[PDB]
RNA sequence: CAUUGGUGAGCAGCGAAGGAUUUGGUGGAUUGGGGGAAUGCCUUGUUGA
């Protein structure tokens, strides 16, 4: 449930990460 | 308009602006010529230029500098540098560079940071 | 809205369409990690996770508080991220549209590299690097 | 030197989308790229072929029956034509357009292209030369149609063509005018849109196939029509068929999807063999084999770049990778390795002399900046922007260490010493390079010194003095393993990006704010300063190397060439690739000394040093027959036999006369060489070391001759280095192999009295 | 983490304040004692960010109150001054014993730390040279007000007795100059 | 005092029965998030015809 709740955010996450890594090289 | 460039020459505090314009080959000092500058043993110095790549170099252009600020050493070792820089400005923009070349590979060669001012950083090892 | 396109001069309206949806992805993330139990460490540490990206990221530019969040994350600060925008803020250049122009014909430099496209996104640290030519 | 320098081979296999053929052989395969075209066999990977007259990305490529005759086509729609070894004997100008559908005739007779809407059949000329300003003739036209042809069957006989287009009917058309069952008669029925039409070799069978996963099969029947065999309905799959194709043997079929999958089927009984998932990238192309044993498969460029081949039985042949574009190199220490960074995060193993891929490395955070090998080749190491720099073995797996400690997240540059003791990096950001140990990875001491952000990290083989270039127009000297640290020395001009070193200590180049080109001493007196860079399609100075002749310098901007250049003032080349839409990021030199670096978005990697050209050594017609005049010295005179065979340069004189004198004037013709003769054929014979049969020959070559001059030679250093480095590569690579059978062999007779 | 310091004066030194200075400079393994050649230089930002040192310590005089003990953190610029009142005739001295790399305890003594905290957060940011982390001798700094005071000792110890030794050249201080620093 | 900026006049040299400057068209080559129900909808069950 808790634990639920962190591979859904983790997810979310990591590709914000990716994002956010794409315009910091434009 | 004449064609003429214009650069600087640095030492510990000399400022020296040149202004290299075309003509006949005027080479003044403020006012006044090089063969009567006084240090007059620094003046094989300020030679120099006129003869690490050989005379005659100047029936088309003509010199004219200015200092504010040094001593009396530092005066001369400022406009030298300024000279040599200000020679290859003319040849940076209307002659050719494998001129400019050549002239710098004598100057590079000989170079008593006739290129370059100096500048002191110092550091504890 | 539309005078935000206005005022920021952007090429397109779909680029005011992709950073209110690049805002969106931020926003329910805000949004599900703030949907905890305040005792949680996870919570407490992955919140300043994220915000200490994006002080360098140059959204966050004067240090921020977490309510600000919510707050503080607009479009309007991706668009002030922007080359032209960044160009007219240290004066060197002399209105926005002049530093369009300059972009246009090629007088930026930007560290030792040349940038001539427009939608250049100039981040909070690297701003230091703006050359002319 | 003055050879011909040029892309024989290239990095990376398959960069941008591209369709597959095998060959007639079975023995071959050809595998071609968007821009260029480039033919591979199976053992012995080379690049065989180089046709690059396309302004636009595609290329389409087959063979008729023989492999004599060889196209491409791009979205332009034009024919090249070459032999074996990339010619262009025929330039025939086709079309302002591209073409969709395009075969030969299996009697290499007759052609055929399908493009606009129409059907245009063109004359096959056998083997010969050019001359001609239209070596095709036109034979047959067949029209009309509604639209464009989408695919294209023929037939055994040569005169039946069973085709089908977007319109969803499979039209019939007779070769010579022959009307064969008097009829055009087009196939129709069907749901959805037909993907493949494909003809069965028995004259009876019809396959069709539709959009939807539905096989049709109708009747060789012109009550007397052609009936219904069998029909299928599939709701299930949710896919499309991207591509598909018809077996020789007739009696598979082989089915490439959008999906990302590959599904095996065979004709009589609709059964799945197995289907293979391997992920989502799609299948773009697909080739099979004249028989049918191996399977392969081609795939977008937005998809996978990575190409398997297959067998009926289900095991992988032969992997193969190459993902995004490269950023540096790094040579081996034996120099036949090829290692590649990318954008990716993954470091890749390429023998890309023999094309094999053994190996990968991948633990990355983020993209790789630089790539650098250690010279015992115990360890390797990696210089990547994840935040720490990780060391590497080659064959053992296991990360050593990955070396960290402050908040990072750009390492940018790297320099490590000979010996592998110590480490340095360069921060970008972060104005301080870090030693770290190779004991455990201990920070001893920070140098903070810098101003201006690091741009170059260069160690000298001297072992004493290190190397720095720094964004504030300051050069930097350091050293660590005396007792102080030396005044770095001031630039006169120019924030350098781009630094080049001397393996002596003595020769350092540099990159300056602009195109021109600086070296100079370690007493900075500058030699030379190089002019801007030319070539509008502004200036680069990114890359610059010191060759390991320590005779010449490679220069490396972004405006699609690269500069060659000497000790003296002069350009040695200038390379300019011709491409349509910055190309070069990372240029050094071979260890053997036989081509150099190269990094680019496309790829790109030999320079061909020849020995076709012919060359006068010392004075060649003094020695005025090259064969009588050897043959003369084959009886008599061994010791002008080689004196005149190195004069020479025609390898089918040098492995005879090489050849043909006994074992025991080896040592005497070693002992009484004169010096300047030395250095080519030592450098030749590693080599040529590799390829023959005749290893103990060769063995006592190289024992006498190394017996030789070796006080010399060790004077003579810089060059004997190379060619000693070429030698020794053959050396261990032989010697691990025979002395591993050498006791394999050796403890037989021992286990015998054993039991 | 360790702090680096530099030692600068004027062009002339005088004997008063040749050994005055040889005692800052028994603060090593950071301490680099360097006599100018100009009494102040203009690019003093320059080296400092240069070599990334964190500190530099300049002494003079004037009349107002006695000579100075200028203070001033480098990545940060504070201005913190302070008054000597015995500057007459120190020990000549360079080392007794042992070495500066040692850690010592830090004592205190009439704790100011309402608005006096600023110095407690400089002297723990100055006098923690040494990573020894293990106490050999000490260091004491008591209060009487704005005064200061500066001794070192070390620890002696014979049939169960704590015995301090007045070592060094003795310190009496008074807080001169705190201008506000910045938090650039 | 600085052939210092602009303006205008004249001469040497260079060419001699014209010169210098600008512009147009045509021809070829080349290139979305957070909440939401009375009410609309979806899905499932239910009621009889």
């Amino acid at each position: 449930e808790l634990q639920k709740a962190h591979s859904e955010i983790s997810e979310l996450y990591a590709n914000l990460v990716y994002k956010l890594d794409v315009l910091s090289s434009v | 308009a004449v064609p003429s460039v214009q650069t600087f020459g640095k030492k510990k505090s000399a400022t020296a602006v040149a202004h290299v314009k075309a003509g006949k080959g005027l080479i003044k000092v403020n006012g006044s010529p090089i063969t009567l500058v006084e240090p007059e043993i620094l003046r094989f110095k300020v030679y120099e230029p006129l003869l690490l790549v050989g005379l005659d170099k100047f029936s088309n252009i003509d010199i004219r500098v200015r200092v504010t600020g040094g001593g009396h050493v530092s005066q001369v070792y400022a406009i030298r540098q300024a000279i040599a820089k200000g020679l290859v400005a003319y040849h940076q923009k209307y002659v050719d560079e494998q001129s400019k070349n050549e002239l710098k590979k004598a100057f590079t060669s000989y170079d008593r940071t006739l290129l370059i001012a100096d500048s002191r950083r110092p550091e504890p090892k | 809205d539309t005078q935000v396109m206005r005022t920021y001069h952007i090429q397109n309206r779909e680029d005011y369409h992709k950073y209110n949806r690049i805002c969106g992805d931020i926003r329910r993330l805000a949004n599900k990690l703030s949907l905890l139990p305040p005792t949680d460490p996870f919570r407490r540490k992955h919140e300043q996770l994220l915000l200490d990206k994006l002080y360098a990221m140059g959204v966050l530019t004067t240090k921020s508080k977490i309510s600000d969040l919510e707050n503080k994350v607009t479009v309007s600060a991706i668009c002030r991220r922007r080359l032209p925008v960044i160009m007219h803020r240290l004066k060197m250049a002399e209105t926005i549209q002049d530093a369009v122009k300059f972009i246009e014909q090629g007088h930026v430099r930007v560290g030792p590299n040349l940038i001539n496209d427009p939608a250049y996104l100039v981040t909070r640290n690297m701003e230091d690097y703006v050359t002319w030519v | 030197m003055k050879s011909d320098f040029k892309f024989s081979n290239l990095l990376g296999t398959v960069y941008r989308q591209g369709n597959i053929t095998f060959s007639d052989d079975g023995k071959q395969l050809l595998s071609p790229v968007g821009n260029r075209v480039s033919v591979f066999d199976l053992i012995n990977n080379k690049s065989f072929t180089f046709e690059y007259e396309h302004r636009k990305n595609i290329a389409a490529i087959d063979l008729n029956k023989q492999g004599t005759l060889l196209i491409s086509i791009d979205e332009d729609g034009r024919a090249i034509l070459v032999n074996f070894k990339a010619r262009n004997v025929l330039h025939h100008f086709n079309f302002k357009e591209k073409c969709s559908a395009v075969k030969f005739s299996p009697d290499g007779r007759l052609f055929a292209l399908a493009s606009g809407r129409f059907l245009q059949i063109w004359k096959t000329p056998d083997v010969n030369k050019d001359r001609q300003f239209a070596p095709f003739v036109r034979h047959r036209v067949h029209a009309g149609h509604f639209q464009d042809i989408t695919s294209l069957t023929w037939s055994q006989d040569s005169r039946f063509i069973l085709t089908t287009s977007k319109d969803l009917s499979a039209k019939i058309w007779s070769v010579d005018s022959e009307e064969k069952n008097l009829a055009a008669t087009t196939f129709n029925g069907h749901r959805d849109y037909v993907m493949g039409a494909f003809f069965s070799h028995d004259q009876e069978k019809i396959y069709t196939v539709s959009k939807d996963g539905a096989v049709f099969v109708w009747e060789f029947t012109k009550k007397y029509s052609w009936r219904i065999t069998k029909k299928h309905f599939f709701y299930a799959n949710q896919a499309k068929v991207k591509c598909v194709t018809f077996h020789p043997a007739t009696r598979l079929l082989a089915v490439g999807f959008t999906s990302g999958e590959f599904r095996l089927y065979d004709l009589p009984d609709f059964t799945l063999i197995q289907q293979l998932s391997m992920g989502q990238n799609p299948v773009n192309t697909v080739s099979v084999n004249q028989t049918g044993e191996w399977l392969a498969f081609g795939s977008s460029k937005l998809g996978q770049l990575l190409v398997y081949e297959w067998q009926s039985e289900s095991y992988i042949l032969k992997q193969q990778g190459h993902f995004d574009s490269t950023n540096s190199l790094a040579y081996s220490p034996d120099g036949s390795r090829v290692v590649t960074a990318s954008e990716d995060g993954k470091i890749k193993v390429w023998d890309i002399t023999s094309g094999f891929c053994l190996a990968t490395f991948e633990e990355h955070t983020s993209s790789v900046t630089a790539v650098q090998f250690a010279k015992r080749g115990q360890v390797m190491f990696s210089s990547s922007l994840d935040g720490t720099v990780r060391a590497w073995d080659l064959i053992r797996y296991r990360n050593f260490r990955t070396f960290t400690g402050t908040e990072r997240i750009q390492f940018n540059c790297l320099a490590v010493d000979p010996s592998g003791e110590v480490v340095c990096a360069g921060s970008l950001d972060n104005f301080d390079i870090h030693v770290w140990s190779v004991q455990t990875g201990q920070l001893l001491d920070a140098l903070s010194g810098h101003e201006g952000p690091v741009s170059c990290l260069s160690f000298s083989q001297e072992n004493s003095v290190l190397a720095s270039a720094s964004w504030d127009k300051t050069i930097r000297i350091w050293s660590i393993f005396g007792r102080s640290q030396q005044v770095e020395p001031i630039e006169v001009y120019s924030d350098v990006l781009a630094l080049s070193m001397r393996p002596d200590g003595k020769e350092v180049a540099v990159s300056t704010l602009k195109g021109q080109i600086s070296i100079f001493n370690i007493e900075d007196a500058k030699q030379v300063g190089n002019i801007d860079c030319r070539k509008d399609i502004s200036k680069f100075f990114t890359t610059i190397h010191y060759s390991f002749d320590g005779m010449a310098i490679v220069a490396g901007g972004n405006n699609n060439s690269i500069c060659l250049y000497d000790v003296p003032n002069e350009v040695l080349l200038k390379r300019f690739i011709v491409s349509r839409n910055v190309r070069v990021t990372s240029v050094q030199f071979s260890p053997t000394a036989n081509a150099f670096a190269a990094a680019s978005t496309e790829g790109l990697l030999i320079y061909s040093t020849n020995d076709t050209i012919l060359f006068d050594p010392f004075d060649l017609d003094v020695d005025v027959t090259p064969h009588s005049t050897v043959e003369a010295l084959r009886e008599k005179q061994f010791l002008n036999a080689l004196v005149m065979a190195f004069r020479l340069n025609e390898e089918y004189l040098i492995n005879k006369v090489y050849e043909a004198i006994p074992i025991k004037e080896i040592p005497l013709v070693a002992s009484n060489i004169p010096a300047i003769y030395l250095p080519r054929i030592l450098k030749f014979i590693g080599d040529f070391a590799i390829e023959s049969q005749h290893i103990e020959f060769n063995l006592i070559w190289i024992k006498a001759l190394l017996s030789a001059s070796g006080g010399y030679i060790n004077e003579h250093k810089y060059l004997f280095s190379t060619a000693m480095r070429s030698i020794q590569r053959f050396i261990v690579r032989v010697a691990k192999e025979v002395v591993n059978t050498t006791t394999d062999n050796k403890y037989t007779y021992r286990f015998l009295v054993s039991t | 983490m360790d702090p680096r310091i530099i030692v600068t004066t004027s062009r002339d030194p005088s004997t008063r304040l040749s050994q005055f200075a040889k005692e800052i400079k028994l603060l090593f393994p950071n301490a680099v004692r360097l006599n100018r050649g100009n009494y102040v230089m203009p690019n003093l930002v320059d080296a400092c960010k240069k070599s990334g040192t964190t500190d530099l310590v300049v002494l003079h005089e004037h009349r107002g109150v006695p000579t100075s003990l200028t203070i001033s953190h480098f990545p940060h610029g504070p201005t913190a001054q302070f008054s000597l009142h015995n500057v007459v005739m120190r020990h000549d001295i360079i080392n007794a014993g042992n070495q500066s790399e040692v850690n010592p305890h830090l004592i205190f003594d009439n704790f100011t730390t309402a608005l006096g905290k600023r110095v407690v957060c400089i002297l723990k940011h100055l006098f923690n040279a040494g990573p020894k982390k293990d106490s050999e001798r000490v260091i004491t700094f008591a209060n009487r007000g704005d005064f200061i005071s500066v001794r070192q000792h070390v620890y002696v110890r014979t049939r169960e007795g704590v015995e301090i030794a007045e070592v060094g050249p003795r310190f009496e201080m008074r807080l001169f100059e705190l201008r506000l620093g910045t938090l650039e």
